[PDB]
């Protein structure tokens, strides 16, 4: 992660899960924080229960209720698809 | 749900306005806003972009979000890097990090058999010039202990041998 804050000093420890894991997933993982932290439209694909719980999570108890979500419930899908988009 | 004391803290380091900033108990949460824009560039702030991915496992996704962002940023920039942990964990990150690290950071492997999943310790320091830079991580190493850390706070053990 790359910000104009990286100017500061900063003394910092991290709970790490098992390497492996980190190995696994850390490249999807930055992907979704990137593209929620950033988007201003997210629409969410996937089965009704799992949809609405990780717009709950990413809405962050309102540190971003300026995004603009959308959600599909669908059936016969395994996973959630996400599409985010932003603008100038 | 958060005790006060081990809410992330900024903290005057010097008569530089810059004021830096003290997570100890690994407690600042990546979605939060409120310590500036430490995650998330701004080389895609304003981008146009239009993407679709998988979304990982709610679950899995949600146990790892923290750890791996929070990583991500400092563990690139930190000037020395702690892993804590099992002979098996800390040689994992330490190849992990070694490649993630963009400012040449010193490692520090501090074997703990005991502990069920590693810990990592990131410290950037401000700005013979040898030898300030040692003075200036003893002064934060001390900072920890004395001012931030209980006496018996476990979280803080990688941080006093």
């Amino acid at each position: 992660h790359m910000d104009k804050l990286k100017d500061t000093p900063f003394m910092v420890q991290v709970k790490l899960p098992n390497y492996k894991d980190y190995l696994l997933d850390n490249k999807q993982v930055v992907l979704t924080f990137k593209l929620v932290h950033h988007s201003k439209k997210i629409t969410l694909i996937g089965d009704a229960n799992k949809i609405l719980q990780y717009k709950n999570y990413f809405q962050a108890n309102g540190a971003r209720s300026d995004i603009d979500f959308y959600l599909q419930p669908t059936l016969n899908q395994k996973g959630v698809v996400m599409i985010a988009s932003n603008y100038n | 749900q958060i005790p006060d004391h081990k809410k992330p803290q900024y903290a005057s380091v010097d008569d530089t306005k810059t004021q830096a900033l003290f997570d100890i108990y690994d407690t600042l949460n990546v979605n939060d806003k409120s310590f500036g824009d430490w995650f998330g560039n701004s080389a895609l702030k304003d981008k146009t972009y239009l993407y679709a991915m998988d979304l990982l496992d709610y679950n899995n996704y949600l146990s790892i979000e923290n750890p791996i962002i929070k990583t991500r940023a400092m563990g690139t920039y930190a000037d020395l890097i702690i892993i804590t942990g099992s002979l098996e964990q800390v040689n994992g990150y330490y190849n992990i990090l070694k490649a993630l690290n963009k400012r040449n950071a010193k490692f520090v492997l501090k074997i703990n058999e005991n502990m069920p999943y590693a810990q990592a310790t990131f410290l950037r320091v401000p700005k013979d010039e040898n030898k300030l830079f040692e003075q200036q991580k003893r002064a934060y190493f001390n900072y920890a202990n004395d001012v931030i850390c209980r006496p018996n706070d476990e979280v803080c053990s990688p941080l006093r041998d």
